[PDB]
RNA sequence: AAACUUUCAACAACGGAUCUCUUGGUUCUGGCAUCGAUGAAGAACGCAGCGAAAUGCGAUAAGUAAUGUGAAUUGCAGAAAAUCAUCGAAUCUUUGAACGCACAUUGCGCCCGCCGGUAUUCCGGCGGGCAUGCCUGUUCGAGCGUCAU
RNA sequence: GCGUGAGCCCGGGUCGAACGGCCUCUAGUGCAGAUCUUGGUGGUAGUAGCAAAUACUUCAAUGAGAACUUGAAGGACCGAAGUGGGGAAAGGUUCCAUGUGAACAGCGGUUGGACAUGGGUUAGUCGAUCCUAAGCCAUAGGGAAGUUCCGUUUCAAAGGGGC
RNA sequence: AGACUAAUCGAACCAUCUAGUAGCUGGUUACCGCCGAAGUUUCCCUCAGGAUAGCAGUGUCGACCUUCAGUUUUAUGAGGU
RNA sequence: CCGGGACCGAGGACCGCGCUCUGCAAGGAUGCUGGCGUAAUGGUCACCAGCGACCCGUCUUGAAACACGGACCAAGGAGUCAAGGUUUUGCGCGAGUGUUUGGGUGUAAAACCCGCACGCGUAAUGAAAGUGAACGUAGGUGAGAGCUUCGGCGCAUCAUCGA
RNA sequence: GUUGACCUCGGAUCAGGUAGGAGGACCCGCUGAACUUAAGCAUAUCAAUAAGCGGAGGAAAAGAAACCAACAGGGAUUGCCCUAGUAACGGCGAGUGAAGCGGCAACAGCUCAAAUUUGAAAGCUGGCUUCGGCCCGCGUUGUAAUUUGGAGAGGAUGCUUUGGGCGAGGCUCCUUCUGAGUUCCCUGGAACGGGACGCCACAGAGGGUGAGAGCCCCGUAUAGUUGGAAGCCAAGCCUGUGUAAAGCUCCUUCGACGAGUCGAGUAGUUUGGGAAUGCUGCUCAAAAUGGGAGGUAAAUUUCUUCUAAAGCUAAAUACCGGCCAGAGACCGAUAGCGCACAAGUAGAGUGAUCGAAAGAUGAAAAGCACUUUGAAAAGAGGGUUAAAUAGCACGUGAAAUUGUUGAAAGGGAAGCGCUUGUGACCAGACUUGCGCCCGGCGGAUCAUCCGGUGUUCUCACCGGUGCACUCCGCCGGGCUCAGGCCA
């Protein structure tokens, strides 16, 4: 249950914020879990998804399909996975939009920025665990 | 809105134009022109007797009557049939005025939800907690749009002494669905008789039970009411010797035979 | 249009009363705001009480003549008798009223004793800690259980005189000679006839010349 | 007997009721005090690779600087972030209390300075100025209103 | 199927995400009318009608389709106070070329002031701009609580020529 | 000519006061059960309206008291059709 | 005292009045038999037939009216809320009663707690100055439910004479 | 005599400044209706309101008594409760209508005029300046210090009082960070549904994700923490110093105190204010224990209470107009704002102004390739989808009204009620169940006894026994009883 006066449990406000969030907020909204191996390696549970990540689909009709994230369409709150596609009437191939929360990240695109992120998350989680274990 | 249905300059056309005498929007070049504007029977008009904010929303209740109702609800909470008739799962409860040692809740003993859940299961409120957990349903009304999205049953009410038991038990019990806590010195009728139905299942602490008498003795201007009857066993009264020895012999039976 | 045995209606709603209706849905929120302001001002007045010391005062009219309450401030005479300088009183939590007078020794003495008790209970911190003066509390009796509400710690001990009292018999006072009712009648009659008797007496005195 | 009319039923039309939904209203409560001659509110006209409107912006024109985040935007094209958040530096057309005089005119002037045409005088280009009421001060003055030599 | 009844329940079809019984609480709570409000739809009814301004015809081309497109020929009207050639107000792109499904042109339409895509308005001499008219608005002043009214040269220290 | 003053003139148009007032016209939304009228009295610038009494419903209470009666009989008055 | 016919069978151990008394026609139908066991009975709809049947709402003495509104359908559509007053219900307390102007407190518009004043009530009357309610077991008489030791004690209330 | 002062009055695109407009919910003033009620209407009421005009702020305004009172006296202002529907006003009709006291919220006090600094204009604006001062100007028709009635001034008298700088530490602010399943099975296009097994919970608020998700994602709880700016408060320290300034205790004396103002008359308006409550116009026009007030006009005599005609000032109070935020027993596309949408838009009017309609395919456009007929629009196949009768005339898809198909009726309406008949189409009921004998099959309790528990303390249960002229069940035969419809 919410307590803080700054937090609001209004369904209307929550939906408005979600569906009119700017691109930077949509980045955080479109987070995906890490695989078990990456989670053990980095002590990080979830991260915002990025183009060039390798993911495995764990929900929907395309379960168990793996591939590289080729586009993160924030405007449509979906991602595009390599070879996870569909055919139009003309036979032309179009990507299928997958929500990032329906996939798991099996391999991460890592550059100092993507990593300062992981170090911050790991340090925060470790500190919180230590403080709770005091 | 105070001005809803009145933001127009419409006037009645009068008689002689083969239309009803309702006020009509003037002008032209739009669908609105010539349409009824003000009446309660008109589209985009003003509702009949528009609701006002100075309606009597709150009800003043005598404090003496409030205290009677609270005492009556507390008394009903000690009757096992009333708990079952109100829908609580108390078949495994060891004793109806269920009292748990304050040493099991005092301080940080049940400050964690896991510990509080384990204590409830041990003392026998587990079936009621599980009933609340399984009763969750989506509301049938339009309250889903208005913030009342889910409905569920009521569980045990934990009564404690904040002076002796502390307030960590509040945090411990907060997240368990259907379980609510109340200090012994601020008992709430809305919780003691949910929906106006008597027989709330209450888990007391020993300190709270010890303090209840002083709580009720500290209420200025209120004394526990005297009932209009002394013996509630109508069977005992009617079938006692004092009454049965002076009655006249019965003039009939439960069934009367038809004579003609 | 009355139709039965009704009390004659006099509801003053012939103006546009709806234009000036004052509901009070903000009563609990206003109470919360008031409590927050009180807490903030108490924190600002960190060791001091949240209010000023007030004198005991008798309510004016013949109704309420029997009751005392808190007044606005102490008079200059009361402050002088208590030995508290006029410019120093408002800086140590004492309310000062320059326009009230002490017409009676009873009120004067009561307020002077009140001021003396307050001064005896006052703890005065030095302006600078490293050089206290002779008029300040010397850092040893500066720790004690203090009060932050002078309205409660210095309230009206008994607004009304005690309504019950026991005396031994043979100490019962003798009544007014003609009786209390007659005495009241006589006093009323004398008050009525004071002027007529005066003019008649002077007329009879001057009739000789 | 058909046709026609009517009645009943199935299917198909017409129409948009009903049900369910809701980035919207409405009402209450809490916090806050911040427009403008340093040119406001409002109006006009423009600005995108492909826009008419809405939104945003002002010839630095779907925006520039700066800070933060950290890889997009997306209808297509394109390229090596962002139609991102924040926002303290700037730009800010014609107007408008609107201020050289006007304005139903993209009208007519004056002053200072620079650059050209032979140029203090005319013409052209550029930049900066020219409203009113009042206050303080400055300077130049008027009056036998008045004071001494 | 139940109920005297308002109604309630079930079977079948359609359909796609919420909903109901019981006890209390609450109200913007029950429609055939109000020449009621909004919206939709009938009979009338393929009916009234599409008849002022003299009028059309032949061949050919185009086209799925031609009385009302075009070419040629014929027959006619307006008959210089024109159905002619240009302007003022007003409109604003209707002007020109190309193309054209639907809608509009109360019949049709290949045609169009329609729709779509692109173009088109060149001034020292023609106008505005300059002047004043009836008149309007400032100024100095005087009224008015004030928005403002009078005032237009008036009870004003109100300017332009040279070395 | 009461003519004209933007199809508006015996006082234009626009917005507001304003949901102006109406003893007057129209309408006023499920079912069943029980009871069930009045158009008469007095007063009113009262005569298409009100108040007042009557008729009606509902809720009670009292010992529902051994009384009550749109009736007859008997005895005894009044009346001027 | 004998026949002939029609409609009906309510109730569900015994109990009672009784008789023509091992029983009965006496406080309400049983016994025997047949066909069928399904659309046969029965229900619904459509139509024909016999009889019956004016268009609703409204105002009105009187409406089917040659009185007004209504072409049709869907949705909307009209005794509400507040303050004050009154009587009657249900509650709490009771010569008192009312926390919520306010304060304390809180799981924070909830719930819980606190008290000074104040309102109403506890005393009326007079314009007012003012005065201000027991002779009696808080009276006597007649009733009066209910109790009664059967002699009277007498509620509420009514009438009455008193204080 | 001229110049030179100073007094007024001017010029300047002189140097530096300031005002206008917007907004106006709330606030301070001015101006100011009528509808309406009075069952008519004129005073009255609506209303000291709407409309009009001027002027501010986050609040405004008011405000430290020329007050209330009449008491044992209260003590600036504001607001709530009460006073109180009271006193009073009113064609005394309709109707209107305060204040003192009392309880509470919040509390805050002050500075000018009127005095000679006169042993020193000690004061201030502007410019220049190393910072020490300088210059001009304002100002003696008075700028500083002192004083404001609570007093003060003048004297005594002995005590007492003061300036600067740090500042741990705490509260703020910005910033990093946050627990747990996507495990197995079924349905489904998709689990977020059902079943099984787990986990977290100071977090089971909310939202998204292909259907109801605490553990898939964002968030949610808790105090913490990473780094940073430094906004506030602050225990306590460090350090100047009494020339000056400041308070108190006593005192003979003195003791300045606001003028076309008060007050009075009259007129208008207003008020509950009534021989006149406030305000304003005009006329008259003060005084010095004087003056105002003391709710009935006047003379006289007392008393009480304050001290006008100059000024400033937080808070408690109003307001959702503006900017943010949180909520609701509210409305749910004819509702809710006129506007859920390129809505104050499209459109109308010369103009002031008036002012709509209009939300929903699907999880995803996967928005129908291709063949064929057609001039085309389109159709027919075919394809996508869980679904196309979900195909941009798109969720569902009512009625009015219409077409086709099938059945039926109809000699100047039809509909409807009661009652059969015909035709069509149907819901039930039944197809068994009870018992009792005679055979077959199977089982192990059927009585009784022993022990242990329970319980209503005498009634059961569980074990051991039983062990086939018991008990139970299932078949086969016979008999009994009842059970449907019409007679
Ligand atoms: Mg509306
Ligand atoms: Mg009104
Ligand atoms: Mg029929
Ligand atoms: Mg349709
Ligand atoms: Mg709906
Ligand atoms: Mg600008
Ligand atoms: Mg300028
Ligand atoms: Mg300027
Ligand atoms: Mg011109
Ligand atoms: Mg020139
Ligand atoms: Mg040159
Ligand atoms: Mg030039
Ligand atoms: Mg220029
Ligand atoms: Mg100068
Ligand atoms: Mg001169
Ligand atoms: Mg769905
Ligand atoms: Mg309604
Ligand atoms: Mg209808
Ligand atoms: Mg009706
Ligand atoms: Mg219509
Ligand atoms: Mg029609
Ligand atoms: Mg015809
Ligand atoms: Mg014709
Ligand atoms: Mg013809
Ligand atoms: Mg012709
Ligand atoms: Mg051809
Ligand atoms: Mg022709
Ligand atoms: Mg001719
Ligand atoms: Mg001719
Ligand atoms: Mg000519
Ligand atoms: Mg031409
Ligand atoms: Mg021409
Ligand atoms: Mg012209
Ligand atoms: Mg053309
Ligand atoms: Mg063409
Ligand atoms: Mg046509
Ligand atoms: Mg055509
Ligand atoms: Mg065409
Ligand atoms: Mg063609
Ligand atoms: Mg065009
Ligand atoms: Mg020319
Ligand atoms: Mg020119
Ligand atoms: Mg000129
Ligand atoms: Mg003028
Ligand atoms: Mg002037
Ligand atoms: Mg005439
Ligand atoms: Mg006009
Ligand atoms: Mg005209
Ligand atoms: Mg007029
Ligand atoms: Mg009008
Ligand atoms: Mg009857
Ligand atoms: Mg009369
Ligand atoms: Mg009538
Ligand atoms: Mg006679
Ligand atoms: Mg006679
Ligand atoms: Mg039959
Ligand atoms: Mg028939
Ligand atoms: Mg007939
Ligand atoms: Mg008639
Ligand atoms: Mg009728
Ligand atoms: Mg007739
Ligand atoms: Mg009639
Ligand atoms: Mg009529
Ligand atoms: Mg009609
Ligand atoms: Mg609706
Ligand atoms: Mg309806
Ligand atoms: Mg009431
Ligand atoms: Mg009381
Ligand atoms: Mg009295
Ligand atoms: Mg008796
Ligand atoms: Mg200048
Ligand atoms: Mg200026
Ligand atoms: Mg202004
Ligand atoms: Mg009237
Ligand atoms: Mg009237
Ligand atoms: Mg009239
Ligand atoms: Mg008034
Ligand atoms: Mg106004
Ligand atoms: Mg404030
Ligand atoms: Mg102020
Ligand atoms: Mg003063
Ligand atoms: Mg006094
Ligand atoms: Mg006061
Ligand atoms: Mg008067
Ligand atoms: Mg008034
Ligand atoms: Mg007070
Ligand atoms: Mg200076
Ligand atoms: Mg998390
Ligand atoms: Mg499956
Ligand atoms: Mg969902
Ligand atoms: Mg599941
Ligand atoms: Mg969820
Ligand atoms: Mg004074
Ligand atoms: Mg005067
Ligand atoms: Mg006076
Ligand atoms: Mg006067
Ligand atoms: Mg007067
Ligand atoms: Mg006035
Ligand atoms: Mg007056
Ligand atoms: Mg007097
Ligand atoms: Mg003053
Ligand atoms: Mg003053
Ligand atoms: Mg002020
Ligand atoms: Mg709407
Ligand atoms: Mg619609
Ligand atoms: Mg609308
Ligand atoms: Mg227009
Ligand atoms: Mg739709
Ligand atoms: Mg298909
Ligand atoms: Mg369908
Ligand atoms: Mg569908
Ligand atoms: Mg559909
Ligand atoms: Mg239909
Ligand atoms: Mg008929
Ligand atoms: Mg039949
Ligand atoms: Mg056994």
């Amino acid at each position: 249950m919410k307590v803080r006066p700054t937090v609001s449990s209004s369904r209307r406000k929550a939906r408005k914020a979600h569906f009119s969030a700017p691109s930077s907020v949509r980045r955080v909204i479109m987070s995906a879990p890490l695989s078990k191996e990456l989670r053990e390696k980095y002590n990080v549970r979830s991260i915002p998804i990025r183009k060039g990540d390798e993911v495995q689909i764990v929900r929907g009709a395309h379960k168990d399909k793996e591939g590289k994230v080729t586009s993160v369409y924030r405007l449509k709150y979906v991602i595009h996975v390599e070879r996870v596609t569909r055919e139009k009437a003309t036979g032309q191939t179009v990507p299928i939009g997958i929500h990032p929360s329906n996939v798991v990240i099996t391999k991460l695109h890592l550059d100092k920025d993507r990593e300062n992120i992981l170090a911050r998350i790991k340090a925060g989680r470790e500190q919180v665990a230590k403080a709770k274990g005091k | 809105s105070e001005k809803a249905g009145h933001q127009t300059s419409a006037e009645s056309w009068g008689t002689g134009r083969a239309v009803a005498r309702i006020p009509r929007v003037s002008g032209g070049g739009t669908h609105r022109a010539g349409q009824g504007a003000f009446g309660n029977m008109c589209r985009s008009g003003r509702m009949f007797a528009p609701t006002k904010i100075w309606r009597k929303w709150h009800v003043k209740i005598n404090q003496g009557q409030k205290r009677f109702a609270t005492a009556s609800a507390l008394a009903a909470s000690a009757v096992a049939p009333l708990l079952m008739a109100r829908g609580h799962q108390v078949s495994t409860v060891p004793e109806v005025p269920l009292v748990v040692d304050s040493a099991a809740v005092a301080g940080d003993a049940v400050a964690k939800t896991a510990a509080a859940y384990k204590l409830l299961k041990a003392i026998g409120a587990g079936p009621d907690v599980e009933k609340v957990k399984k009763s969750k349903k989506l509301r049938a009304g339009k309250g889903k749009m208005r913030g009342r999205r889910h409905r569920q049953r009521r569980g045990p009410l934990i009564v404690y002494s904040p002076e002796h038991d502390g307030k960590e038990l509040v945090k411990g019990f907060r997240n368990i669905p259907g379980v609510e806590t109340c200090p012994v010195d601020a008992l709430n009728l809305l919780q003691l008789a949910p929906g106006g139905h008597l027989g709330r299942f209450i888990v007391w602490t020993s300190a709270a039970i010890k303090q209840l008498d002083a709580v009720y003795e500290s209420k200025k201007g209120f004394f526990l009411p005297a009932n209009i009857v002394s013996q509630a066993d109508l069977s005992r009264l009617i079938n006692s010797t004092e009454i049965q020895s002076v009655l006249r012999a019965p003039k009939g039976e439960a069934r009367t035979k038809r004579a003609c | 249009a009355i139709k039965h045995n009704q009390q004659i209606p006099n509801n003053h709603f012939r103006k546009h009363w709806q234009r000036r209706v004052r509901c009070h849905f903000d009563q609990p929120g206003k109470k919360v705001t008031r409590r927050l302001a009180r807490r903030a001002k108490a924190a600002a007045l960190a060791p001091r009480p949240v209010d000023k010391l007030r004198p005991i005062v008798r309510c004016p009219t013949v109704k309420y003549n029997r009751r005392t309450r808190l007044g606005r401030g102490f008079t200059l005479e009361e402050l002088k008798a208590a030995g508290i300088p006029r410019l120093l009183a408002p800086t140590i939590g004492i309310a000062v009223d320059h326009r009230r007078k002490n017409l009676s020794e009873e009120s004067l003495a009561a307020n002077v004793q009140r001021l003396k008790d307050y001064k005896a209970r006052l703890i005065l911190f030095p302006r600078k800690s490293n050089k206290p003066k002779k008029a300040d509390t010397p850092k040893d009796q500066q720790t004690a259980e203090t009060t932050t509400s002078l309205r409660t710690s210095f309230g009206v001990e008994q607004p009304l005189a005690p309504g019950f009292t026991e005396i031994s018999k043979s100490e019962i006072p003798a009544g007014i000679e003609g009786g209390a009712y007659r005495a009241l009648r006589k006093a009323r009659s004398d008050a009525r006839l004071v002027g007529v008797r005066e003019k008649r007496a002077k007329e009879k005195a001057e009739a000789e010349a």
